[PDB]
């Protein structure tokens, strides 16, 4: 009858129709994901386009409802979500031009390959082949050539596309009354009108800078230690006071630093924390790993999994004619259909990834009772943070002792403790400066603090300044290295991983608060105690009905982003880093480079 | 659905169909045979898993309210069983639609099969109009679907007991006969007390209950087996004491003035006389 009653009517019809429509879209997606074939991708763009067009066409009706009339916040956020046109509100030529340029990126970067200079037959793509060698190879020339060729073959093909991309994306942001696409990213945490649970857009930059100022000394010490260990592993290559080459960090761009463990192991004469060999010993398959993950979920208080997951989802690499992608992805589909794609091997990393995606789908099942477009995280980072909570809790020795591997007489000396702390710290720390530099660099590229012919010089200068990484060879304006990364060329922001990392230790402390935790934060396991279960569940289901601020103050009792849980987690390891690097230099020099000498 | 002149025993019910949910809210669940049904309404339908509990007395749901309303007034049973395979398909069975939203809840024992767009303002307009929004949204019923919308087949038997010719009314177990005994008897709802014997009286086939010049019931047909039973009233006598003079002695003897020496409860010796025992 009234404005809000008919708004609720339209939004509930939207729920009851978008349920089936997005379920059909995700069914086509899942058919493509479990079977890569042209018929599957032709199914994928039918219902997916029908879903995007459904959103636009029902936004043309939701925009007729004025937004500044609903006093409530539950349905006002639904109206906000439906009234957001997405990426279809521009001029007719330029909107489709930006879309087809993004599609061209997603094609060329993913299907690109590099070829042997002396043999134009040896050609291989990025994953696998290039990431496995630059994670374990000891050859400078091989890693350097792969690192150069991946950014040469497709980085050039992405540079003019990125040049058009920044302009068209900024035009789209301006058409949606945003400052830039950096402001669009800052607009993901944009709650309004609450007066106390509110959060601005520039405050995202404020918080990121202020909470990375504390990371900077810890990351400086870790960078000093990894440079010393790279001296140990790759002698006569790097300056003792300089930065690090970009092809010695385990991955393509220096994002993940876990692979350095084989060459940055503190005390190798001690039992290994990696339990992949133990998992091979008992001849486990994927099914046993996933069932043990579900059992650990039951132990902390989260429910079992439904029939659809074990009846529909793909769990092992096919290999045969029904070839399919194997990236670990959680899939929210509605109708009780919450799926996971992982081609799982017998690996400890795969065990923690299984826990990661189990946590994602448990989060999805918890918030499944939400309205359809509120069937998502309160913000972007909480999904990833909740997923990583289970990996972080399961990685502790307190969980491996209860798994069944690692016979239950495990010592508690500081040696393996420090080893595990450093092994986790490589990834946890070294992903933060890269996130900071990438997010700020893209923010100011979209904002305009970099002239369009200065992208690479500043990008690598702040790889040196923030991350302490030097490109081994000079780069002209021809290439595009940031666009040669998965998240830049596939429309994904990167600050969500920073939020994941900080909320990860925040939720660690929160879940150890009620779990009668006795030692420091590193040994804490959330297993066998269900109180952490409901303490995380009073998070696990709110969705976008309430802001992340109310949810975060209910979880940890804090109002703003904080990394102090991480600092206290690594503080004994921080002292260990300070003690070990007394014969080396703590810091990095941005003037040194392998091509500058 | 109305059923007639039968038992509806639960044991035979179990073999034909197995109910994941088998609960009578308004009546006894197990004794579906005991209850004497008249104009029973056995209401069969298919709903998603969450809608199974929604359609139940004491719990009001939009799917329940606007499709098949269950207020507390009826006495009835919810019987749900898993029919995911038949009611769902990988392509998706859009056969079933739910009225997720409607102006008002259905009246008791009221049906609406209408597919007309719901009017948020309360004034129905054409389906192409933006203002009118359709209430019937297709079920999400897939083989791939999870328990959230998994199909289940539910029948609610809502009935007004003895509000019509009684039709589903379990025949109780019969203590068929007793011979030459003063007991109580029930000829198919005809209860009395007396001694029962076989009856050598040829009742006209159409009539089953007898009567006498004394106006009492000589005989009546057994319902379970159409054989006639003679009825006689139970023995009643007047105990009368014989004694010599109390001065002469203290011994006595008793006379039962109209019964043979059989039925006396019983004194060492008994002697049957034309008078009595
Ligand atoms: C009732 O059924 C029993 C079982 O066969 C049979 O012996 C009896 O004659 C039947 N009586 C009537 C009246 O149908
Ligand atoms: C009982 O009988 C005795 C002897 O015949 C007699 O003496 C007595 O008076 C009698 N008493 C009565 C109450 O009849
Ligand atoms: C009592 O029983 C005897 C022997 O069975 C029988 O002759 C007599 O008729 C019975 N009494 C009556 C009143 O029928």
């Amino acid at each position: 009858s009234t404005i809000e009653e008919q708004a609720k009517t339209f939004l509930d019809k939207f729920n009851h129709e978008a349920e089936d429509l997005f379920y059909q879209s995700s069914l086509a997606s899942w058919n493509y994901n479990t079977n890569i074939t042209e018929e599957n991708v032709q199914n994928m763009n039918n219902a997916g386009d029908k879903w995007s067009a459904f959103l636009k066409e029902q936004s043309t009706l939701a925009q007729m409802y004025p937004l500044q009339e609903i006093q409530n916040l539950t349905v006002k956020l639904q109206l906000q979500a439906l009234q957001q046109n997405g990426s279809s509100v521009l001029s007719e030529d330029k909107s489709k031009r930006l879309n087809t340029i993004l599609n061209t990126m997603s094609t060329i970067y993913s299907t690109g390959k590099v070829c042997n200079p002396d043999n134009p037959q040896e050609c291989l793509l990025l994953e696998p082949g290039l990431n496995e060698i630059m994670a374990n190879s000891l050859d400078y020339n091989e890693r350097l050539w792969a690192w150069e060729s991946w950014r040469s073959e497709v980085g050039k093909q992405l540079r003019p596309l990125y040049e058009e991309y920044v302009v068209l994306k900024n035009e789209m942001a301006r058409a949606n009354h945003y400052e830039d696409y950096g402001d669009y990213w800052r607009g993901d945490y944009e709650v309004n009108g609450v007066d106390g649970y509110d959060y601005s857009r520039g405050q995202l930059i404020e918080d990121v800078e202020h909470t990375f100022e504390e990371i900077k000394p810890l990351y400086e010490h870790l960078h000093a230690y990894v440079r010393a260990k790279l001296m140990n592993a790759y002698p006569s290559y790097i300056s003792p006071i300089g930065c690090l080459p970009a092809h010695l960090l385990g991955d393509m761009w220096g994002r993940f630093w876990t692979n350095l463990y084989s060459l940055t192991v503190p005390f190798g004469q001690k039992p290994n924390i990696d339990v992949t060999d133990a998992m091979v010993d008992q001849a486990w398959d994927a099914q046993r790993i996933f069932k043990e993950a579900e059992k650990f979920f039951v132990s902390v208080g989260l429910p079992n999994m439904t029939q659809g997951f074990w009846e529909n989802s793909m769990l092992t690499d096919p290999g045969n004619v029904q070839k399919a992608v194997c990236h670990p992805t959680a899939w929210d589909l509605g109708k009780g259909d919450f799926r996971i794609l992982m081609c799982t091997k017998v690996t400890m990393d795969d065990f923690l990834t299984a826990h990661h995606e189990m946590g994602h789908i448990q989060y999805d099942m918890a918030y499944a009772a939400q309205p359809f477009l509120l069937r998502n995280g309160a913000n972007e980072g909480f999904h990833e943070a909740v997923g990583e909570i289970m990996s972080l809790s399961a990685a502790t020795p307190k969980h491996l002792k209860s798994i069944g591997l690692l016979s239950p007489d495990f010592q508690e000396d500081n040696e393996t403790e420090i080893n595990f702390l450093l092994k986790q710290a490589l990834t946890i720390v070294g992903t933060l400066p890269f996130t900071y530099m990438l997010e700020k660099w893209r923010w100011m590229v979209f904002k305009g603090e970099i002239p369009k012919d200065q992208w690479m010089k500043k990008w690598w200068e702040m790889k040196r300044e923030i991350v302490g990484v030097v490109e081994p060879v000079p780069h002209d304006e021809t290439y595009c290295d940031p666009a040669s990364l998965f998240h830049v060329s596939n429309d994904y922001s990167f600050i969500r991983y920073y939020t994941r990392t900080l909320y990860q230790f925040q939720f660690q402390e929160a879940l150890c608060q009620a779990a009668k935790h006795e030692g420091p934060l590193h040994k804490c396991d959330i297993s066998n105690s269900t109180e952490a279960g409901q303490k995380l569940f009073n998070m696990l289901r709110l969705g976008k009905s309430e802001p992340w601020t109310l949810a975060l103050e209910n979880v940890v009792g804090a109002k703003n982003m904080n990394v102090r849980p991480l600092l206290n987690y690594f503080e004994p390891l921080f002292t260990w880093l300070k003690d070990q690097n007394k014969n080396s230099f703590v810091g990095w020099s941005t003037d040194w480079s392998p091509y500058a000498d | 659905k109305r059923i007639s002149n039968c038992v509806a025993d639960y044991s035979v019910l179990y073999n034909s169909t197995s109910f994941s949910t088998f609960k009578c809210y308004g009546v006894s669940a197990t004794k579906l045979n005991d209850l004497c049904f008249s104009n029973v309404y056995a209401d069969s339908f298919v709903v998603k898993g969450d809608d199974v509990r929604q359609i139940a007395p004491g719990q009001t749901g939009v799917i329940a309210d606007y499709n098949y309303k269950l207020p507390d007034d009826f006495t009835g049973c919810v019987l749900a069983w898993n029919t995911r395979n038949i009611d769902a398909t990988q392509t998706g069975n859009y056969n079933y639609k739910y009225r997720s939203l409607r102006h008002g809840k259905l009246r008791p024992f009221e049906r609406d099969i209408s597919n007309v767009p719901f009017s948020p303002d309360g004034k129905p307009c054409t389906p192409p109009a933006f203002n009118c929004y359709w209430p019937l949204n297709d079920y999400g019923f897939y083989i791939t679907n999870g328990i959230g919308y998994q199909p289940y087949r539910v029948v609610v038997l809502s009935f007004e007991l003895l509000n019509a010719p009684a039709t589903v009314c379990g025949p109780k177990l019969s203590t068929d006969l007793i011979k030459n005994q003063c007991v109580n008897f029930n000829f198919n709802g005809l209860t009395g007390t007396g001694v029962l014997t076989p009856s050598s009286k040829r009742f006209q086939p159409f009539q089953q209950f007898g009567r006498d010049v004394s106006d009492f019931t000589d005989s009546v047909r057994d319902p379970k087996t159409s054989e006639i039973l003679d009825i006689s009233p139970c023995s009643f006598g007047g105990v009368s004491v014989i004694t010599p003079g109390t001065n002469t002695s203290s011994e006595v003897a008793v006379l039962y003035q109209d019964v043979n020496c059989t039925d006396v409860p019983v004194g060492n010796n008994v002697f049957q006389t034309q008078a009595g025992c």
